[PDB]
């Protein structure tokens, strides 16, 4: 058979296609799932990131502070936590079905405390105080398609690997027809939501709908970045029908930062360490003993610099673990140390830090440019002085530059770069319509980003516009010597 | 546009081929075909109601199979039903088509007014 | 003699940066970048720290090269403590990326001492177990703003949690061009990036590119008994201010400021050199970069107004004053043959062939095709596939109606064809209305 | 240690050529660029150059005859690997079916799977791929030669065979679209008078003295170069100003009024 087309890379899982309505002959043919070897979940890939180190690492009294700064490493988020933790439990010790669902910006301490709260509920259910569950946790961010959730979570469920759709048949078979007596408890996260509701409200309106069960016994905790997505993407009468908790992750505040900071660098700072003078290796407590600080107000601005702009956690303790960053490359290019009395993190480290947040190298770029860019970007500069339109013709800023090239002719620095910028320098070039290097500096202002230019195959009709703002360019064309007095 | 007229061309040209390993199809299918099928090659192309298709997309095709000349193996015809006359029609084609074209045409009136 | 071609031979290698590592030439202004660079991977190939920069810098402005000067300076000392995966924003898509790092993954993993095999969902699980002492994984990520754009960023955001979260210690190296890419990535994404941005030293002074040619060009080992001699003579040359080497080097200051610009003509001028003498008058002269910068500039608008003939001259002429009188600038091919034979006759009434019509139509084409001429309102080049794609399904109005209604517009204007056009031409004086 | 050959008007270009395609890799540039407009000898020069050194392995690809992205990487695939084993016939090579490349990504899979098992050879060998044409390409959007640029990045760096891309393009504005990778290019002008002048006598009067019209026109009733030679000058002096400086089309009117 001769083919229009092949597909010869079709890798295809082994996945079932019948659901779980049909594993049994009746409803009351089930039995009890909690007694099953493959229900209920009832990591071999370690070992190939392994190897072993010949040199030992020099571990610099800095490098605690930066170490224990890291997110991988719960205060101010007390009625967050209790409001999760009573919900969780009450619909837990009355074997119903409950959801929560979490909204808030990001790095305001959403995951950990619903990961806190679960871990709590375990240890509750180790001390048999509620009946054992089932914890899931289903990030719509790490998926190649959102339906793969469905496949996800039966997996967990069962153990065995159905297609989304059959998965997603067999999920509705097991919250609605298996009895409460035969089935566990079930608490799912249900992390970034948005990332699975963008194309249709299928798995939303799905995870919501099986809470609604008499028999579901599960138990759905749903995060995201917005309030109101539950309001657009299924209707108010759904999510009246529904019933959800509503609970709301303000940012910190700067308080609430400096007591998060300091919380990590509880046990480091106004500490002993005994330091090898000739290597750096710093051991907690031939060799000095340095006492290590970061000063109280360093971390106060920090934590209100960040408070103002965002908030959250992790620009926090970044900027603090850059501070301190900061502080062992001077402390190591001063000492000549290698990487196999007072030490403190100043102000001035953590004002560093905060700058190279805060300001922008527009200008920067834009002040060590060329004479031909620099000259691009000051005629574009006039016209939109002159006519007032934001966007330009190339061909008028290609006259414009010609303009200000032939006024300009008493100037000693044009007079001495117009043979440049015409003919590169020789006599057997002839004289070119554009100046030398025109659409290699055109190219650059476009792959910086800070030009715009439409898609357009005329060269002279096709407009160019500004992709930053005017007052970045008037203060870069400005420190220029040679634009700045024509 | 050409794309599916090379596309089409080229499986038709590989199924009649079979009916008397899948490839791709495209005009390296023209420069392997005594290759695969051991053969020379004789392609008559007939493009029907000539006045009806984008002329631009006919000037890019022909310009196309101008490319399989440097095969020895390969020789084309072309039959084109004309509808309203050959004058409108070379003013819709690129003149160095023409000129590539002017190399050996036949002209036939087929219409059954001709002669009554 | 076989020393001047060791010589040639050495110059063309430290001109394309092929030398061994401890060789490796690495020009001064740069130096303290690299120095950064040096210190953000020694912290994770050695100290386990994970880490994620992006580094901004224009095209040619030695990301790469530095990236893999570092990686190859790391691999003669520590080749047992880390592996690479490096990926392209150009040809990795968001589905292939996954089977290029799973793929690279594998290879990598048997280099020291299956993650790839199955569909893209498994292949992406046994990714994210793999990877959310120890290996540590350097990414090294080209043209990273394509993988910023208005679409779920998927990778990004499960890269970045892999550098906050994950044992595994994971080194990211993001490159791009774009100066505002912080601005590219989604809030979630953003805040658990680092915001550990490296903009990219620029040449900042003259003196910055005279070091870094001196830096390329001075052979530092004697494998040629020319090599003193050469040395001496590129001293002499690049000590005196009014030399023909500084006039060129100020020139691309002034113009590219692009060592790489440079290097791609001086390769040439010392692989054509025949001896060593002629080596040395050629840089004395560099009248090869007088050459090689005529040759540039030799198909632009004004190479190919000089390759036109008087006929097809006349008509671009025509057309040219038909555009400056219409309003929109749009003319066709009838406005610009009766602009073409009043021409004539004025010219014949004051001999030259008037051509037909028929044979017009021939230099018409020509002239579109050499684009002088361009279509109304034409997008021409797609900037996607996609919208190549789209395009390629449609059929243009232009493409039905007859050739000789076409609207054009002008790529060069009257002006520009009265500078160019020399006074001695028969038709200049039509070059004014 | 190349050879220059003799090309009539195109000594710089075929300087340039010497000077940038070698048969070491550690001087030679990833990417060449050979722009200029049709019939300025772009192909006839780099024909010349490879038959000039025949000890350089290139493979010639006409992106035209392709038309789209995939057909061009499943072209790289096929000719790459019958290259080398008609290059290398005494290496056992597994044949890749060419068909299994659908994205670039799988080119850059194939290429690494084919290049690994020639590793047995002694010295670093260059792979010249010659896209003649590559803006001939009917879909043609802008991101695609950014691809086929940054190629090479992703292809092991101490590999025995080493891939070498020459680009042929036509027009200006689509090689001014990539002036910041500052790739090399030779640009080759179009001819003058002259020039196509010379050019068509040289390619065209041993075919019109040898023509059978004319043997058959000195039997139905030197000197035989002269006349073809100045029916060859009538024809550039009656229509220089129609056809421009095409050679092509000049061809064509030579072999119309010929007989
Ligand atoms: N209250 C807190 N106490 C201590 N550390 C905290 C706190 N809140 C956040 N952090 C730190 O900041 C990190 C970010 O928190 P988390 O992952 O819970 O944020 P999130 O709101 O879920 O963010 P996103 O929307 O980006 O996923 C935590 O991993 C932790 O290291
Ligand atoms: N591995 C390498 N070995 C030798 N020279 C190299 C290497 N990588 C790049 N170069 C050279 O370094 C110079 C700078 O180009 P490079 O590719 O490093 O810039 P870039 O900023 O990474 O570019 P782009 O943003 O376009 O990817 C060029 O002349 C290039 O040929
Ligand atoms: N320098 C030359 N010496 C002799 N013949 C030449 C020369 N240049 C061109 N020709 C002749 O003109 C023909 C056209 O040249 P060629 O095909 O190389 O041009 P091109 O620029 O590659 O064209 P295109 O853009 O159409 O592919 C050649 O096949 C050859 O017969
Ligand atoms: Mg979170
Ligand atoms: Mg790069
Ligand atoms: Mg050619």
């Amino acid at each position: 058979v001769i083919r229009k087309f092949t597909k010869k890379n079709v890798a295809r899982a082994k996945k079932k296609y019948t659901p779980f309505s049909k594993r049994f002959k009746s409803i009351a043919a089930i039995p009890d799932l909690t007694s099953l070897p493959e229900f209920y979940g009832n990591s071999r890939f370690e070992n190939k990131l392994k190897t072993t180190q010949k040199h030992q690492i020099v571990e610099t009294i800095f490098s605690k502070v930066k170490k224990q700064l890291n997110s991988s490493y719960l205060p101010a988020r007390e009625n967050e936590f209790a409001s999760i933790y009573l919900s969780a439990y009450s619909a837990i010790e009355s074997d119903s079905a409950t959801t929560i669902y979490v909204a808030g910006t990001p790095g305001v301490g959403k995951t950990l405390t619903v990961r806190e709260v679960v871990k709590e509920l375990l240890s509750s259910s180790a001390q048999r105080e509620i009946p054992d569950f089932l914890y899931v946790e289903i990030n719509g961010l790490k998926m190649v398609k959102p339906t793969d959730c469905y496949e996800t979570l039966w997996n967990k469920v069962s153990g065995e690997r159905l297609t989304w759709a059959a998965s997603m048949e067999s999920l509705e078979f097991y919250f609605k027809r298996v009895p409460k007596n035969k089935k566990k408890t079930i608490v799912v996260l249900l992390d970034e939501l948005d990332a699975m509701v963008t194309k249709s409200q299928d798995i939303m309106y799905n995870f919501f709908n099986w809470t609604t069960y008499e028999n579901a016994k599960l138990i759905v905790i749903a995060v995201a970045n917005t309030m109101d997505l539950p309001e657009r993407q299924l209707g108010n009468k759904i999510t009246s029908r529904i019933g959800f908790t509503r609970i709301m992750f303000t940012g910190y505040t700067h308080e609430e930062l400096k007591n998060i900071i300091d919380l990590r660098l509880k046990g480091l700072n106004d500490s002993f360490f005994y330091v090898d003078t000739k290597t750096g290796n710093a051991i907690l407590i031939d060799v000095r003993k340095v006492r290590l600080r970061m000063s109280a107000d360093a971390i106060e601005i920090a934590s209100r610099k960040v408070a103002s702009v965002s908030g959250d956690a992790r620009r926090a303790l970044k900027v603090c673990k850059r501070a301190a960053e900061i502080a062992e490359k001077h402390y190591m290019a001063k000492h000549g140390y290698g990487y196999d009395g007072v030490q403190t993190v100043h102000i001035t480290h953590v004002m560093k830090a905060l700058n190279e947040t805060l300001n922008s190298h527009v200008i920067t770029f834009m002040t060590r440019l060329s004479f031909t860019a620099k000259l691009f970007i000051y005629a574009l500069l006039n016209l939109m002085k002159k006519n007032g339109s934001q966007e330009q013709e190339l061909g008028d800023i290609v006259d414009e530059i010609k303009l200000l090239i032939e006024v300009n002719g008493s100037n000693k620095f044009v007079m001495e770069i117009a043979k440049t910028l015409f003919q590169q320098g020789s006599d057997n070039i002839s004289e070119q319509l554009r100046i030398i290097s025109w659409d290699f500096v055109l190219n650059q202002l476009l792959d910086a980003g800070i030009l715009f230019k439409q898609t357009m195959k005329n060269d002279r009709i096709c407009c160019v516009k500004l992709n930053i703002s005017v007052e970045e360019a008037k203060r870069a064309m400005n420190e220029d010597e040679t634009l700045r007095n024509l | 546009n050409v794309r599916m007229m090379l596309r089409r061309s080229m499986y038709k040209l590989y199924s009649a081929a079979d009916a008397e390993n899948d490839v791709s199809y495209d005009l390296s299918l023209v420069e392997n075909f005594k290759r695969l099928f051991g053969k020379d090659l004789a392609m008559v192309f007939n493009f029907k109601d000539v006045d009806s298709i984008n002329f631009n997309t006919l000037d890019n095709f022909i310009i196309l199979l101008k490319s399989a000349f440097k095969y020895d193996h390969v020789k084309i015809s072309l039959i084109f039903n004309i509808n309203t006359n050959l004058s409108n029609i070379e003013k819709n084609l690129r003149q160095s088509t023409i000129r590539l074209l002017k190399r050996n045409y036949h002209k036939l009136d087929v219409s059954s007014n001709k002669g009554f | 003699d076989p020393g001047f071609g060791s010589l040639q031979r050495r110059l063309l290698q430290q001109l394309y940066g092929t030398l061994p590592t401890d060789e490796k030439i690495i020009f001064t202004y740069l130096q303290d970048c690299q120095q950064e660079i040096d210190r953000i991977i020694k912290q994770s190939i050695i100290q386990k720290e994970s880490h994620s920069v992006i580094l901004v810098g224009p095209r040619q402005s030695y990301k790469t090269y530095l990236l893999d000067y570092e990686l190859s300076l790391l691999q003669q000392s520590y080749k047992e403590q880390f592996i690479t995966i490096r990926l392209n924003g150009f040809i990795h898509s968001e589905q292939t990326a996954i089977n290029g790092i799973a793929t690279q993954l594998e290879q990598q993993l048997q280099k020291i001492h299956t993650i790839s095999s199955g569909s893209l969902t498994e292949v992406f699980e046994k990714i994210l177990l793999l990877l959310d002492t120890k290996i540590t994984v350097v990414f090294i990520f080209d043209e990273i703003d394509t993988f910023a754009g208005p679409v779920r960023q998927t990778l990004l955001y499960n890269l970045f949690d892999m550098v906050e979260h994950s044992r595994v210690p994971v080194c990211i190296f993001g490159c791009t061009t774009k100066l505002n890419i912080l601005e590219y990535l989604e809030k979630r994404v953003k805040s658990r990036f680092s915001q550990r941005v490296i903009y990219m030293p620029q040449i900042q002074n003259l003196d910055d590119m005279v070091d870094a040619v001196r830096n390329l060009l001075t052979v530092r080992s004697e494998i040629s008994p020319w090599v003193s001699q050469w040395n001496e003579t590129l001293e002499k040359e690049l000590s005196d201010p009014r030399s023909n080497l500084n006039r060129h080097i100020r020139m691309n200051f002034e113009t590219f400021r692009s060592l790489p610009t440079l290097k791609n003509s001086i390769i040439p001028l010392v692989a054509t050199s025949k001896n060593f003498g002629s080596l040395c008058t050629a840089i004395k002269s560099c009248s090869f970069l007088d050459i090689y910068n005529k040759n540039q500039l030799s198909n632009n608008l004004t190479g190919r107004l000089q390759s036109l003939s008087d006929l097809e001259l006349a008509i671009l002429i025509s057309a040219a004053r038909v555009a400056l009188r219409a309003k929109d600038g749009s003319f066709n091919f009838n406005l610009a043959y009766a602009e073409y034979e009043k021409m004539i006759k004025a010219i014949n009434s004051r001999t030259i062939k008037l051509w037909l019509k028929k044979d017009v139509k021939n230099v018409w084409e020509n002239l579109v095709q050499l684009d002088f001429f361009t279509e109304k309102s034409a997008v021409g080049l797609r900037d996607n596939a996609t919208a190549a794609f789209y395009a390629s399904n449609y059929q243009f109005q232009g493409t039905m109606i007859p050739f000789d209604l076409r609207s054009y517009q002008m790529q060069i204007i009257l002006q520009e064809l009265r500078r160019i056009i020399p006074k001695s031409n028969m038709y200049y004086s039509w070059t004014q209305l | 240690n190349v050879t220059t050959p003799e090309v009539a008007f195109r000594e710089y270009q075929t300087n340039c050529l010497a000077s940038y395609i070698s048969a070491d890799p550690d001087i030679t540039p990833s990417n060449l660029i050979l722009q200029g407009y049709s019939g300025t000898g772009k192909t006839y020069t780099l024909k010349k150059y490879f038959n000039a050194n025949p000890n350089l392995h290139a493979v010639w690809l006409e992106p035209v005859e392709l038309v789209s992205w995939k057909p061009l990487l499943q072209a790289i695939a096929r000719t790459v690997q019958y290259k080398l084993k008609t290059l290398y016939p005494n290496i056992p090579t597994t044949d890749y079916d060419p068909l299994q490349v659908e994205e670039p990504f799988l080119l850059v899979k194939t290429l690494h799977n084919i290049f690994v098992q020639y590793e047995s050879l002694q010295e670093k060998t260059c792979l010249f791929l010659i896209l003649d044409g590559f803006d001939s390409l009917q879909d043609l959007d802008a991101a695609l030669f950014n691809k086929y640029i940054k190629l090479n990045e992703l292809l092991p760096k101490d590999s025995k065979i080493n891939i070498k891309f020459i680009y042929t393009m036509l027009e200006t504005s689509f090689l001014q679209r990539y002036s910041t990778h500052c790739i090399p290019t030779v640009m080759f002008p179009r001819y003058n008078v002259d020039e196509v002048s010379t050019i068509l006598v040289m390619s065209r009067c041993g075919e019109l003295m040898e023509d059978s019209c004319l043997r058959k026109r000195i039997i139905e009733e030197d000197q035989f170069q002269n006349v073809a030679a100045n029916f060859i000058h009538l024809i550039v002096q009656a229509f220089h100003s129609y056809t421009g400086n095409d050679i092509f089309a000049l061809n064509d009117l030579i072999d119309f009024k010929w007989p």
